[PDB]
RNA sequence: ACCGCAGUUUGGGCGGGCAGCUAAUUAGCUUAUGACUUCUAAGGCUUGCCUAAAAAGUAAGGGGGAAGGCGACAACCCCCAAAGACCAGCCGGAACUAUGGCUGGCAACUAUAGUUGAAACUGUCCUCUUCCUCUUUA
DNA sequence: TAAAGAGGAAGAGGACATACAGTTGA
DNA sequence: TCAACTGTAT
């Protein structure tokens, strides 16, 4: 269910498109990122329609991280027509990112 | 154990020497703190696969049940709203906790990188990847009316924001221990913390960093080290919520004691009032009652520490009972046998009969035989304490004075530095200020006032703890802190929590019990009936019911309070009270 | 009030202690979150005199010499004195009042007899939180 | 009166308060 | 020749 996303669709895909979308900052050889992978799909199918969700491999979009301030994974921007809304960092528990999309939403 | 506090007197040579040792500790602090967080992620890397096991294994479990309950508990979890279920599938429920914290995940073709920590051990790490570029910075003048919990609040935005350098991306690598350069241990890894408390290893770093070799002894090193171990390990406890990761020490909070836990003195000579240390030529004493309270002929002196406060120079030193050392000389025992002999074989029962009679002979070394009086006590706003038979103890009304002293000095001290920066800059100079002898002076008295407040408080606590244990064997104490839902700045300055803390270890001591009962409904409740009657002033109450004895008849609120706690602590005796 | 010194605090001890009233430079009452010296940005009355943030300093047991300090003062020398005030038991529900009383002994001060000689002390590290001051916006 | 920064302090609250081998050296 | 210091173990 969750998006693929590319550097070159970046801003059409997650700025010009409606609603809010969470873009999760991903890599494979990452330990924590594994992780949390299971929870990002959990979201995914908790809030359809209520939010819609996109992953980036760093490993294969190496230009889109560095503009968004980025210097770390995991990280996930929540963002809302062209800004990002709310930003996290770090391997959040399940509760946490529940809670932060439920006060971001 | 104790703690004795004796003043003295160093000279200037003394004093260098000091400030040497203390730079050379906060360097080793410093590096014992970067190791540490470079060395983190293996713990983590196993701690993550003994919780990716336990996943698997929720999951089998879950799974092996029956579907008509599964589906429910997985939804349990799976959703936010929770409904009232069964003890059958809240018994699973509960044996499936792990997954309210995480999902199954593998693990995997991972490469152990040196994890970065945030502000915790386990949850939040984050591996770093680049170095440079802009970077987010709130920015009040955007205001987002946040729909929070508690409504529309008019949050201040982020944004980016001027970055330090052009963005570079950092080069992945597995974790490597660290080694000593050179020297007789050159090659040796770094795994624990442990293995810093080499002198020669340190000096060949030093070395490597080009600085001087170490001056101070191996003692103040293991100290510090000591020091450390504990702040990591409160780090790493989830049972604790409230510690969190050690922080580097900059130029300004240098360390200020030094610390020997290896030895005791090595000389205390009392008719000429020295003390011979380690490090330090012998320091004479400028104390009139230490030899009375240190009490050499009866005690044994452990470990000891220089401390540099706003009075002066003081040397601690821990002293316990006589039979303390044997203990530890059988505790220190305890890992050979086990080693050699086995939990199971004699030796190790009969080392555990000999630790419990000297711990027991320890703690009946200190029991007084007392009067059997119980006790209910109330902390108030206007008295500190409040007694069941109607005692109200004023507090330490003087720290009040002293606290306003303090906000007057500060007043001063921020205008002149104010006037001063405003005259450096008008001079046409961009280079930060120099501090002036007179801001210097105000800033010692200014610290000289917060320890005579911190000391009269910490006094006036140890008079009232002793007080109050010796006239009492059985203590009721219970806080009703609802009033806090200026206040705050006075009940700062009464220090509850160390009066009680105080009070229930000097009781303990000699023999009595601590009680804390409940808080539910123990101001409001008439105590001669139970039932909830009213107030008539700020501090008087009435009952309620005709049925009362002491219907119709005000009385002080603090002690109905107090003996409501000395009726729920079970002794239930209350039979006179004072006015 | 406050400040300094007596191991750290409280009551007390020696000293420093603005301004006003009354009596006779020195005694009482009111009272300041220390006192004093040098030089200056500023302000006040009318060209002079005053008040002074900041800055840099002085002392904080009593008396007598004394090099040198612009000065508060004082290196050094001589005499006097010595309070966070003694010890050991036994009572105390020990508050108000930061521990009351009795016995014994020991000190000091008075007229062999009296008065005074109070209490407590377990600190350190670390992390969160609170307080305060000063700014800026509303 | 309110809120956010910077800097200086404190209070809460939990732990803690080492022993033997081997080496130096004056 | 014994205190003092450092290394190893937990």
């Amino acid at each position: 269910k969750i998006i693929h996303l590319t550097d070159d669709s970046f801003d059409t895909d997650v700025l010009k498109a409606d609603g809010a979308i969470l873009v999760d900052f991903w890599a494979e050889w990452c330990g924590p990122c594994k992780m949390i992978a299971p929870i990002l799909d959990e979201i995914a199918d908790e809030y359809q329609g209520k939010l819609t969700v996109a992953k980036l491999n760093i490993d294969q979009n190496p230009g889109t991280a560095p503009k968004y301030g980025i210097r770390g994974i995991p990280t996930l921007l929540l963002f809302k027509n062209g800004e990002v809304a709310a930003t996290k960092v770090g391997a959040l528990s399940k509760g946490q990112l529940k809670e932060f999309l439920d006060a971001n939403l | 154990m104790k703690t004795i506090k004796i003043k003295i007197k160093l000279t200037t040579d003394q004093v260098q020497l000091c400030d040497r040792y203390l730079e050379e500790l906060t360097w080793l602090w410093n590096l014992t703190l970067s190791n540490q967080l470079h060395n983190h992620c293996v713990t983590w890397y196993a701690w993550a696969a003994k919780l990716s096991a336990d996943l698997d294994k929720a999951t089998e479990k879950l799974d092996k049940l029956k579907p008509e309950q599964q589906q429910l508990v997985k939804d349990y979890y799976r959703t936010k709203d929770k409904p009232r279920l069964t003890k059958k599938e809240q018994e699973l429920v509960a044996k499936f906790d792990i997954f309210a914290r995480w999902s199954s995940f593998s693990l995997d073709g991972i490469i152990p990188v040196p994890l970065r920590l945030g502000n915790s051990g386990y949850e939040g790490l984050s591996c770093q990847i680049a170095t440079g570029g802009n970077y987010w910075k709130r920015d009040e003048n955007i205001n987002i009316p946040i729909n929070t919990k508690k409504g529309i609040i008019h949050v201040k935005g982020y944004k980016l924001v001027k970055g330090d350098k052009l963005w570079q991306r950092i080069e992945i690598v597995p974790h490597k221990y660290r080694t000593f350069p050179g020297g007789k241990f050159e090659g040796r890894e770094l795994t624990t913390l442990e293995k810093l408390d080499n002198v020669n290893g340190l000096n060949t770093l030093r070395a490597f960093q080009n600085l001087p070799d170490l001056q101070v002894s191996s003692h103040y090193i293991g100290g510090l080290l000591a020091f450390f171990k504990e702040s990591w390990s409160a780090f790493l406890d989830p049972k604790r919520m409230n510690s969190r990761k050690p922080k580097f020490k900059k130029d300004s909070d240098k360390i200020t004691t030094l610390s020997n836990n290896q030895c005791a003195p090595n000389r205390i000579d009392v008719n000429k009032n020295i003390v011979t240390v380690t490090g330090f030529s012998p320091i004479t004493i400028i104390d009139k009652n230490w030899v009375k309270r240190l009490n050499l002929s009866q005690v044994l002196p452990r470990t000891y520490m220089l401390t540099q406060n706003p009075s002066g120079y003081y040397i601690n030193i821990v002293i316990a009972h006589p039979l303390h050392e044997e203990k530890i000389a059988l505790v220190k025992k305890l890992p050979k046998v086990k080693k050699e002999f086995g939990e199971d074989s004699q030796e190790y029962e009969d080392i555990k009969s000999k630790i419990k009679f000297l711990e027991q002979q320890i703690k009946e070394s200190s029991i007084v035989k007392g009067k059997d009086l119980s006790v209910g006590i109330d902390p108030g706003v206007q008295a500190v304490v409040s007694t069941d038979h109607g005692a109200l103890f004023l507090p330490n009304l003087t720290r009040e004075r002293v606290s306003i002293h303090i906000e007057e000095l500060q007043s001063r001290l921020d205008n002149a530095e104010l006037i001063n920066d405003k005259k450096w800059k008008s001079l046409g100079n961009k280079t930060p200020r120099i501090k002036t002898k007179n801001e210097t002076k105000l800033q010692e008295k200014i610290s000289r006032l917060h320890e005579r407040g911190a000391n009269s408080s910490n006094a006036f606590n140890h008079k009232l703890s002793t007080r109050l244990s010796r006239t009492y064997e059985h203590i009721a104490w219970e806080d009703t802190q609802i009033n806090n839902l200026g206040l705050n700045w006075i009940m700062r300055q009464r220090c509850l929590s160390d009066l009680k803390a105080k009070t229930k270890q000097k009781t303990e001591n000699r023999g009595g019990n601590f009680h804390e009962p409940p808080a539910n409904y123990s101001s409001q409740t008439c105590h001669c009936c139970g039932q909830k009657g009213e107030r008539r002033s700020q501090h008087e109450f009435v009952c309620k019911n005709s049925d009362c004895k002491l219907f119709d008849i005000p009385q002080q609120a603090d002690t109905n309070a107090a003996r409501n706690h000395k009726q729920n602590g079970g002794f239930e005796l209350g039979e006179v009270k004072y006015h």
